[PDB]
């Protein structure tokens, strides 16, 4: 601010303003299924066979 | 003979920090009559991790 009657009347208002905004999301899924069956019925050959 | 087993984590963070810092003046009456200072300062954070 400034003022006077005299000699030194003036104005002045330098005003700033800085603003920064970041944001960062970061996100990672990860899935891994693995799954296995089995079946058995076993066959033998009879001792006697040619 | 069957089984199953489940074992869920759940593992979450926050830090929600902030800040505000001003400043004045206003020396004026005197060689003078006004003139005016201030600053503003205000940051946040906010880190989520889940």
């Amino acid at each position: 601010t400034e003022l006077a009657l005299f000699s030194r009347v003036n104005g002045k208002f330098s005003t700033e303003f800085q603003r920064m905004k970041t944001l960062q999301v970061k996100d990672q899924a990860v899935t891994t299924r693995v799954q296995v069956r089995n079946r058995i019925y076993t066959v033998k050959t009879t001792p006697t066979s040619e | 003979v069957q089984e199953d087993h489940v074992r869920s984590s759940f593992l979450l963070d926050n830090q929600n920090s902030q800040n505000t810092v001003t400043a004045s003046a206003g020396i004026a009456f005197l060689n003078i009559v006004n003139f005016k200072v201030e600053t503003d300062y205000i940051s946040q954070t906010s880190l989520t991790k889940d």
